[PDB]
Order: C-alpha cells, then structure tokens, then sequence
RNA sequence: AACGAGACUCUGGCAUGCUAACUAGUUACGCGACCGGUCGGCGUAACUUCUUAGAGGGACAAGUGGCGUUCAGCCACCCGAGAUUGAGCAAUAACAGGUCUGUGAUGCCCUUAGAUGUCCGGGGCUGCACGCGCGCUACACUGACUGGCUCAGCGUGUGCCUACCCUACGCCGGCAGGCGCGGGUAACCCGUUGAACCCCAUUCGUGAUGGGGAUCGGGGAUUGCAAUUAUUCCCCAUGAACGAGGAAUUCCCAGUAAGUGCGGGUCAUAAGCUUGCGUUGAUUAAGUCCCUGCCCUUUGUACACACCGCCCG
C-alpha cells in the first residue's frame, strides 16, 4: 500500500549527475522504521515524503 | 566567502599589539580608533581592519591567541611562572622505594636514610604489551 | 614605448619605471599603494600611580 | 477582507494531502487581491514556496516565446478561468486549483543512468516541492496545447482542464501525463 | 620576501542630513479660464522632498544562534537601502596565432615612364546548378486588423581642409514629400524627448483564411555629377514557401532569459549588423564530475622537431 512519511535528517546528494537527494526518512504511524530513500527535487529537512512501495533501500545510481 | 588577506590580518594583529587599550567590543569605536591610529587608504579596508579587530578582541578574553603578545596577559603569565607553593612537594616523609633501589642507596653508601619505606615488590613479571 | 631603425631591421624598447612615495616635494606620486598599511609608533602612556591634583 | 480579485475569498479552501500543506500557499495570510505581486521569490532556495500559487500559476501561464513578457496578459487569462470554472462547478474556484495541484504531480519518478544512446533507467521519489512544480507546469502545457489551433480560447481551455485535473478524468492532458510518468516508474521499480 | 589573487578605479542601490540652483523645480499667494475641484495657464515669495552634482556618511560576517581540533571559516535569522550589483585593469612563460590592407613603423626583394606611381572614363567587387556559417520575419485565437487610451532611459545635433543637421510652427498634398518661417554650438531649442509591446473597445472565426509576406507589373517623390544589374521611400495590384521542424548543436541563474521599441557607429543616400539604453518581465537550479575540458597529488612510461608520440609484422 502507499505510505506517508517525514524527513529526519538529509544525508547526501547522489546520482549520477548529482540529481538525486538521499534523505533519512522517518514514518508517520509513530514508527521507528528509519529507512533511507532516494528523492529527486529539492528536498530540506522536515518534509513530508509520500512513497508507494515502502520497502525498498537506498542504493547509488 | 569570506575570508581576510595577509594585509587585513597582518595591519589588525599589529594594531591590536600597539594599542590594545583603545579596543574593546564595539566595532564603531574600533573603526573611529583604526583610522586615528593608522593611515589606511579609505573605508572599504578600514572596515575589515577593524571587523577582524572586533572579532580579535573578543578572541583574547578567552585566552591568549597565537600570534600576539600583549601586556596585560604577559604580566599575568610572569606572575603566574613566578609561583613557589609554602611546601615543596619533594618534602615528603615517606618516600617509596623499590628493594632494588635501597640496593643502590646501599651502594651508594645510604642505607642509613630513614624517611625510605621500602614497598613490596610486583609478584609478576608482566610489563610487556601483548603482541598480536 | 619606442623604436630604433638599426642596419638589419627595427627594434623596439618598453621602458617601465615604479616610481616611489614621499608626497611631491618634486619626486613620485602622493598618496601611498592601496595595500600599503602604516601604523603610527605609539609613545608609551605614562604609568598613572598615584592621584596627583595638578591645580594650574 | 482579502478577497482574490474582490471577490473570491480563501477561509472556505482546504488543502487535503499533508505533503502538499507547507508548500501550497494561500490560505492564511498569503491572501492577496492580485496575482501580481513582483516580488523577489527567486533570490533564494525554497523562498518561491512563500509565494501565492496563484502567481505560480500565472507565472507559468506565459512560457511560450511570443508571450514571455506578459504578465497582465496571463492574469486576465486567470481572472477569465475563475468565472468559467465558478459556472461550471457552482463552488469557490480556489479549492478547485489545490484540487487540481494535489491531483496532478506524479508521486515517483525514473532518474536517467545510461551511456551515449543507452537509457536503464531507475524509480526514485518525488519531493513535494518537485511535485507543486511539475503539477502547474502539466496543467499549464496542457491548457496551452489543447487551444492551439482550435476556436476554443484560453480561458476556456484552462478552465476546461482544470476542472478535469481536480474531478482526476484521464480526459485532462495532466493526470495523462502523471500515470505514465509512474507507469514507466513501477516498470523499472 | 617579490609578482599575480585581493586591495584598487568607474558604476548601481540608500540619505525629508550638509552645500546651492531663471539653463530643474515643488508648495503657497493673487490673476485668468471652465464647471470647492481642473489647468504642462501667467507672474511672484518659503524652500530644495522630487531634478541636478559635490563633500562626507553607510556594511564590517558587525549582532544573535548552531557547526567547526571551538582556529581559519561555513550555515540560518533580526536589524537594515543593501548581508555575492556589474564592469575595468590583470603575472611568469609561451604561439612557427593575426596584422607589411592603419601608419610619413620597417629590413630585404620586385617594379619605376606602352610604371606595380597617379588620374580619368566604363565595368566588376552583387555574378548562380550547389554545399556551409551568423541572422531577420514567421507558421497564427496567449492572435491579425481598425479605432481609443497612457508611460521611458542612454544619447546626438550647424564640422580646419569639408560639401554634409537636430529641427518646432503655418500653408499645399492620400502619402513619400514641397514651400516659407523661427529656435538651438545646447539642463536655454527639437523636448514634458506625447516610443513600441502592454491596456481598453469593434471586426474576423480554425481554412494556406483577412496568418504569412517572398517574387513580380504599373505609377509618384526625395539623395546625388550619375539611381538601368531595381540606392532608399510612398500607392495600387500579384500573393509563393511555411501546419512549430530529423541527425546534430548554442546561450543562460534575477530586474536574468525572452519579448518590445529607442539612440550611437557606418551615414550625400541608408540598418535585417554591431554597440549602448530603457520598458514588460518569468520557469527551473542553489548541485555534480556522468559527458566535454582545466587543475593539483601520488605513478606507469623504451614519449620528449612530446599520443597528432614511439613502434611490429
């Protein structure tokens, strides 16, 4: 299902031309689930992320 | 950025070594004192001159910096070198030696030291760090 | 800047000078180089010890 | 008191999403009587979420080469689209803009990794900036593409989509372009 | 220690504080005009806010809070006109870069009286089956047309030889223009520089159409000694390609791109160019080394008129 998140801390900028921010994602449930996602836009620290697959891992493109 | 050339830094250390009693916090005051102490060609230096003096100034209440050397910290450092406690602390009653070390005093010809308590020997010989 | 017609062809010569400070009692510029900080050599405050009321 | 050109008032519009609630402007205090603000909202990273998307909207309304200077072109266009979409829904026509921004930008996007002519793509997020961003830009491309060469003016053809961006048809050029930015997405995953 | 960097110089932004204004004004007072209003209409005085241009101020990472071996500094925020404005100048060492067509800069050589000097007359430098570059106008409705309305800034202007101008205003002309008649060597006159997009009304109605204007046939008028291989300009008429552009590629971060006109250079005639100026005015980015390149450190080299290398059949 699609999951609501949050943004705990900006970690940093990856890609292959520097596109992609990676960013330490906290959930919204009151979770201690801190996974680590790739965003691509501006991102600063305390957004409000929205994911469809809430499972995957960050990687280096 | 922003970051002061050797010229900035080098006119502010020494116009804080020469005139460290005209300079305080505000930076208005140091820049109405930098241009009556020096001749700076005009205001666009005189600023950072007295901007890295303001930030300077504040930096020796805190401590002695590395560069300068001003007398109001030098005399406080000569007074604080020139510090003898009431009692030494060689002056003590019991001193403790090794047994090996009376051996010494002994071939020394002072095994007639009376202050000397001999302690007991280590009952290892283990001083080696452990290698791997 | 200028030229010399020698045998063979032309050569030319540039010729730079610096010239110094002192303000122009005939010689250089007047105001100093931009960089040129000078700081006046401070006469010592006298040590104040004692509060002497000098009534003039 | 603030009434967006006098008449359409903001207390009544409600933003749904809660990713979208810090960046989509007015409800608050970001009520102006006019689109036009000029205001120096590029001086700064993140300072352009401060300005009212009405003005995102009209900004974005003029991106064609023979109308990049027209700024009270464009809010006439927009004024014109209030009354249009007001007779065609019969509510406040501002709740039907966020509706239409909520609506509109994709939710993940694909990242470009390849050689020279070879494209393996890979699915990443969206932030929700990039989201407010790419929502105005579809809506305006699509009110811009559709009444080209066509009877139908531009107020009408903003309208006309910017009602079906809200009601989420896949009639509006919008939402056509969202499911297929995450089609092709889940395609890499 | 020295140079380059920075400092520096010009420019933008701020000042109801200073200096002063009939070749810039505002306010007030009468007068006049038309309904207390409107006067870019007339003359006096208070004065410099607006306009000019001089001195002097003002911003320093200075203040607060985070992070920094609590160092150099970075990031965010208050107060602020302003918390990187934009340029100019610019090292050592080089290049078989360009320039002898800028020079009465200049070595050698060529030519010097049917001249490679120089003048005159007439052509050519524009010639077209076709490739390759900078561009202007477009392909329309966010539009074209016809009316109405209302705003700039940088500038230039009667010339040693030298002929050659900015032009208000009245009359005659559809118009391009033509006659007089004045001003201005200019903050005095054009000039309140009565710009164009923009804004407000009417018409047109998705079609190679009233979009687009090429190419052509007739006239008319300036410039010149000369307008034919159309110098430009004006009026009718003709009305092509072009339906947003393949491979490939350029420029750009804020009053920016783009639109939109205006001055200057060239100029007897004349801007689709360039160089400046305004006006309207955004999207996206605040990052990386993927590409193209530059650079530093380790390091491989049988390379060094130096990988466009050296070299093996």
């Amino acid at each position: 299902p699609i999951k609501l998140a949050r943004v705990t801390k900006v970690l940093g900028r990856t890609g292959s031309q520097g596109q992609c921010t990676q960013v330490r994602v906290e959930f919204m449930d009151d979770t201690s689930r801190s996974i680590i996602r790739n965003v691509k836009g501006p991102v600063r620290e305390g957004d409000v992320l929205t994911l469809l697959e809430s499972e995957r891992e960050a990687r280096r493109l | 950025g922003r970051v002061r050339t050797k010229t900035v830094k080098k006119a502010a250390r020494v116009i804080i070594e020469k005139y460290y009693t005209r300079l305080g916090n505000d930076f208005h005051t140091n820049k109405r004192v930098c241009e009556e102490i020096a001749i700076i060609p005009s205001k666009k230096l005189r600023n950072k001159i007295a901007g890295y003096v303001t930030h300077l100034m504040k930096r020796i209440q805190r401590g002695p910096v590395r560069g300068i050397s001003i007398k109001l910290q030098e005399e406080e450092r000569e007074r604080r070198d020139n510090y003898v406690p009431e009692v030494s602390a060689l002056d003590q009653e019991i001193i403790e030696v090794d047994p090996d070390t009376k051996e010494m005093l002994k071939l020394l010809d002072f095994g007639s030291l009376s202050n000397l308590q001999v302690t007991q020997p280590t009952v290892g010989m283990n001083f080696k760090t452990p290698r791997g | 800047v200028r030229h010399v017609l020698l045998r063979q062809g032309v050569l030319g010569i540039k010729v730079k000078i610096m010239l110094p400070w002192d303000p122009t009692g005939k010689i250089g510029p007047k105001k100093p180089l931009p960089d040129h900080v000078s700081i006046v050599e401070p006469k010592d405050e006298i040590l104040p010890t004692t509060p002497i009321s000098e009534q003039k | 008191d603030i009434k967006l050109f006098g008449k359409w008032s903001t207390d009544d519009v409600q933003i749904n999403d809660i990713s979208l609630q810090d960046y989509i402007a007015v409800k608050e205090k970001y009520a102006k009587y006019l689109p036009h603000s000029a205001g120096r909202y590029a001086a700064k990273r993140f300072r352009k979420a401060q300005c009212p998307i009405v003005e995102r909207l009209t900004n974005s309304m003029m991106m064609h080469g023979r109308n990049n200077g027209k700024k009270l072109m464009t809010v006439r266009i927009v004024k014109h689209a209030f009354e249009i979409i007001h007779l065609l829904t019969g509510e406040n026509p501002l709740q039907v803009l966020v509706n239409a921004i909520i609506n509109s930008g994709p939710r993940e996007d694909s990242t470009r990794i390849g050689r020279a002519g070879t494209v393996r793509r890979q699915a990443v997020d969206v932030s929700p900036l990039r989201r407010v961003n790419q929502a105005i830009w579809l809506l305006c491309t699509g009110a811009r593409e559709a009444a080209f060469r066509n009877i139908k003016t531009i107020a009408e053809c903003l309208a006309d989509e910017l009602i079906n961006a809200a009601k989420g048809s896949s009639n509006s050029y919008a939402i056509k372009k969202k499911d297929e930015l995450e089609r092709v997405a889940k395609s890499n995953r």
